[PDB]
């Protein structure tokens, strides 16, 4: 690769000017080692103040590893960089990779390191390693290389890695592979004996035709992948307070599913009873609930993917280290729910296990969609912003907001 | 001659579309045109600036201005429509080093590097947007014409483009001299060591002999000032820092910016002066943008200066960082939303201290006030030593853990130990996960109308007590919360309360300690007073008995 590809920003558009924030001096002292490592090998170089832009720059400790990743908070950059077609008018999401029985990701992006970046681009990705109390002037550096992180590395390199992969591709037309920045998703339907090998012959295929993390391999199994439908509970005595809760719960559940009826359930309800005291049900109440746990086994209706919307993902903490959350694009309609439990290393850790969370529904919502939500989390700004880079294990960054008052929600996915 | 190495030149570009500035040149006494001549002359012998022909169009105005005792004339090449058309800089001296986080050197020497700065060639192809007139005697003869060489004074880019190629030229000597410290700023450098006072000169000339290789002549600064240094409003003394001595103001009339003075003061105060408050002094200053309006201070104003002058009584001093002790913060509840904190490494010698004041809000608890003041002491310890600090909160382990595990927002507080200094935070009312078996039940309800603001609140419960109270001058959601009081009023120890208010549900599962409206505290002075409180939601006009039979009592 000598050759590059003009790139630009959007109409109107200034380069990002991001504040770097704190590092601690582990990585700090780990992100000087790497970047003056990568400036021996031509992949960045010193700036002078000619360049006014900034991109956040921090070290991440990949999952089963022990030495630190530089990873570059392209959000901003990203946003500004134009939107790619070139070579093609898009690659559409592949539909089948979320029904394989087995998926294996891999960090493909050393390779992004071999193609130069538009020289007139290279000013855009400058960033800055701080100083520990500014006791000294902040390291400044830009890329000459396409970096990892940045939206125009997989588009720009989508032709080499065609070539690369052609071979495999030939020889096995029943892999799926998808390939989202960074990372290469490998999905096939074997069983996980010689999978691993398998994906052990893409490693010598990169190796040979061109890395300090493509020896591993984050699998993960997305034909067993639960959801978690509206349940209602089964009981033999049902107290007022039961009753209550059902009756609010259906309430709920009527925004999203038709013809959900509580009139019936409601005439129990009758009355100023005590909420411990046990209400027999009748038989049109009896009825009602039925009709009402039949309609909550279908699906909802009028539930499409649009591409041309954003994903949304909101997430409520259950207590005892168990999370739900729910993926959509229009309230009330959503494309995926789920539940997650014994988030490891982070019992007694409420933002890990959150992060962790976040790092979860993202690689599923790539898997299924091909892009990252933006979330709705449950925690207050300034505890997340504190502390979310110490658990950061991924090497994309979605977006998120803040919840700051209590949803009344998190009981009906309880 | 022994050849000097080029400084490396910056490339300067106006911002882009626009051009050069064309800004016409002011008329001039003869006497002040005498000077300038004179001056410009020996600024071209030392090769700052440069005769120019008229084919140049830019031009920025000069001036020449008089000094009190110094019976002179000095130019003044007002730059400001220039630098309005300048590219932005990387500005590399946001944040200045904080003392606390300094380490002691026992020898220190600082060089003037004035000289220095004009050996900083700029960009040639930037130098004519330089371009400036000296108008002739009586305007009989062109105007000469110049154009600066070296970074200009007032012109944008001068103080990035000196500071980074100071650094540049010094980044080879740190790096292979370990055992000093340099730092930069303005046009003073500073060089620190641990080498004993002989054996620190000795790299002092070092230095001067490697900057002669580009040339730059660095002698030791006019009459070395003698300890402390005042730098960026501190005193830097050999062994303590300090804030340079602060002076509260008497005055019987307090105005606008006489309060603005006076909370910068106490702010800069508070980072080594233990248990300053600045609240209701900074609560005076709500609304007001007329810096002359003159304002009452209320009593608790009066009590809170006179605390402060208090605290600056004597000079507090901290000491410096030892990266070989480890990193201690201890916080302190002051009340009204105010925290206070010290940061150490061995007992009674803080580094330094600081202040938290609550964020504005309607609700909020002492809880979550620890939880922020926690994340900002750990921000601002991660910038001056590159570590979070171990923390000594006024919090029991069971408090905090009843507190997180039940809280349904995420949270979370780094390492940290129960220091035992009242006032403690404690949780003082939780609610119950399951219905009180035996207790009372009462379901609430309100409402109002919004053309008369005439309201009804009240409850009715399983034993066949009721309560129904007109109200007047309130809303839905008052009259909600107005319900919920009355019941809590009327029970029991332990009480089970139904509710369909989705607004009352949101403010109470927040969990505040502390409100603004008067009601919300009402409810909460009940709930610490309950053994035993089951809070129910139920939506609303959906039959549910009670609930209906509550709702059209209340709504007339
Ligand atoms: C931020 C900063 C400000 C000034 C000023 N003006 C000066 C310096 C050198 C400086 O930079 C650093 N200053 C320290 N220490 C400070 C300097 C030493 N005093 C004590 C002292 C001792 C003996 C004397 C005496 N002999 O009279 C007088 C005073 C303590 C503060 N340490 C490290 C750095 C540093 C710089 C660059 N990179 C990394 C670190
Ligand atoms: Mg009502």
């Amino acid at each position: 690769p000598i050759e590059t590809v003009p790139v630009k920003l959007k109409p109107g558009m200034d380069g990002p000017k991001v504040k770097q924030w704190p590092l601690t001096e582990e990585k700090i002292k780990a992100l000087v080692e790497i970047c003056t490592e990568m400036e021996k090998e031509g992949k960045i170089s010193k700036i002078g103040p000619e360049n006014p832009y900034n991109t956040p720059v921090f070290a991440i400790k990949k999952k089963d590893s022990t030495k630190w990743r530089k990873l570059v908070d392209f959000r901003e950059l990203n946003k500004r960089t134009q939107d790619f077609w070139e070579v093609q008018l898009g690659i559409p999401h592949p539909a089948g990779l979320k029904k394989k029985k087995s998926v294996t990701v891999l960090d493909v992006g050393d390779a992004y390191f071999s193609v130069p970046l538009d020289e007139d681009f290279r000013k855009y990705t400058a960033f800055t390693i701080p100083s520990i109390n500014n006791e000294t002037p902040g390291i400044r550096y830009q890329y000459n290389v396409l970096p990892q992180g940045w939206k125009g590395s997989p588009a720009i390199f989508q032709s080499s890695m065609t070539k690369i992969l052609e071979p495999f591709k030939k020889q096995n037309p029943d892999i799926v592979i998808y390939q989202y920045m960074d990372d290469l998703y490998v999905g096939s339907d074997l069983e996980i004996g010689q999978h691993r090998t398998k994906i052990e012959e893409l490693r010598q295929h990169l190796l040979r035709w061109g890395p300090p993390f493509l020896w591993m391999g984050y699998e993960l199994h997305p034909d067993k992948w639960t959801v978690q439908p509206i349940v209602l509970p089964e009981k033999d005595s049902w107290t007022v307070n039961d009753i209550q809760k059902l009756v609010g719960k259906l309430n709920w559940a009527s925004q999203i599913y038709p013809g959900i009826k509580v009139r019936q359930l409601s005439k129990l309800l009758r009355g100023t009873k005590a909420l411990t005291e046990v209400i027999p049900l009748t038989e049109e109440a009896e009825l009602e609930l039925a009709e009402n746990r039949e309609i909550l086994k279908e699906p909802v209706h009028g539930v499409y993917y649009d591409p041309s919307k954003d994903l949304i993902a909101e997430i409520q903490k259950q207590g005892q280290g168990q999370w739900t959350y729910q993926i959509y694009q229009e309230p009330f309609k959503n494309l995926k729910t789920g539940k997650y439990a014994r988030m490891r290393g982070a019992h007694t850790n409420d933002v890990k296990q959150l992060t962790e969370a976040v790092q979860k529904i993202t690689t599923e919502s790539i898997v299924i969609w091909g892009k990252t939500p933006k979330f709705k989390l449950p925690i207050q700004k300034e505890t997340w912003e504190t502390w979310w880079t110490e658990y950061w294990q991924a090497t994309w960054i979605p977006e998120w907001e803040f919840v700051n008052t209590p949803p009344l929600v998190k009981l009906w996915y309880q | 001659m022994v050849p000097i190495s080029p400084i490396e030149t910056v490339p300067v570009k106006l911002k882009p579309g626009m051009d050069g500035p064309k800004v016409k040149q002011w008329p001039l006494t003869e006497e002040k045109i005498k000077a300038l001549v004179e001056i410009c002359t020996e600024m071209e012998k030392e090769g700052k600036i440069s005769k120019i022909g008229p084919e140049n169009p830019y031009n920025t105005p000069v001036f020449a201005i008089k000094k009190k005792d110094s019976t002179k004339w000095r130019k003044l090449v007002d730059f400001r429509e220039l630098n309005k058309r300048t590219q932005d800089f990387w500005e590399v001296q946001l944040g200045i080093p904080h003392p606390a986080g300094l380490k002691k050197k026992k020898s220190v020497t600082v060089l003037d590097v004035g000289d220095a700065y004009f050996s900083v060639p700029l960009d040639e192809d930037f130098r004519k947007y330089t371009a400036f007139t000296i108008p002739s005697i009586n305007n009989e003869t062109p105007g000469i014409r110049y154009q600066y060489n070296v970074l200009p004074q007032g012109w944008k880019g001068s103080p990035a483009i000196f500071q980074s190629s100071m650094t540049k030229i010094l980044e080879p000597f740190a790096a292979q001299n370990p055992d000093i410290v340099i730092y930069q700023y303005m046009d003073d450098l500073y060089v620190g060591s641990d080498l004993e006072i002989g054996q620190h000169r000795t790299k002092i000339e070092e230095l001067r002999q490697h900057l002669l290789r580009w040339g730059l002549t660095t002698p030791d600064k006019k009459h070395q000032k003698e300890p402390p240094f005042l730098w960026m409003g501190y005193e830097l003394h050999p062994d303590k820092w300090t804030v340079q001595p602060i002076v509260l103001p008497e005055k019987d009339s307090w105005t606008v910016n006489d309060i603005q003075k006076l909370v910068g003061k106490l702010n800069w105060a508070s980072q080594i002066y233990p248990g300053i408050k600045v609240r209701q002094l900074s609560k005076l200053l709500r609304g007001t943008k007329a810096l002359t309006e003159v304002i009452p201070l209320t009593e608790e104003a009066e009590l809170e200066l006179a605390e402060n002058r208090e605290i600056l009584k004597e000079p507090v001093h901290g000491v410096y960082y030892d990266p070989s002790k480890d990193l201690i913060a201890e916080i302190q509840k002051q009340g009204q939303g105010q925290w206070t904190y010290q940061i150490y490494q061995e007992p009674f010698k803080n580094l330094k201290t600081g202040k938290y004041a609550r964020m504005r809000g309607a609700h909020t608890n002492d809880v979550k006030q620890l939880t922020e003041a926690v994340q900002k002491i750990t921000t601002e310890s991660i910038v001056i030593w590159g570590k979070t600090p171990k923390f000594k909160l006024p919090i029991q382990k069971e408090t905090w853990e009843t507190w997180w595990t039940e809280y349904w927002q995420a949270t979370w507080i780094p390492e940290w130990e129960f220091v035992n200094t009242p006032p403690l935070v404690k949780l003082w009312y939780q609610l119950e996960k399951e219905p009180i078996v035996g207790a009372e039940t009462f379901y609430v309800d309100g409402a109002a109308n919004r053309e008369t603001k005439l309201g009804k609140a009240g409850y009715v419960t399983n034993k066949g007590r009721q309560k129904v109270v007109p109200l007047t001058n309130t809303t839905n959601q008052k009259t909600e919360l107005q319900a919920i009081y009355l019941a809590l009023q009327d029970s029991g120890l332990e009480v089970n309360i139904v509710t369909d208010s989705q607004y009352a549900l949101g403010i109470i599962q927040a969990q505040p300690d502390k409100s603004e409206s008067e009601l919300v505290n009402q409810i909460i002075e009940q709930l610490i007073k309950k053994e035993k409180v089951y809070l129910a939601w139920v939506p609303a006009h959906k039959g549910i008995g009670g609930n209906e039979q509550v709702d059209k009592l209340v709504s007339a």
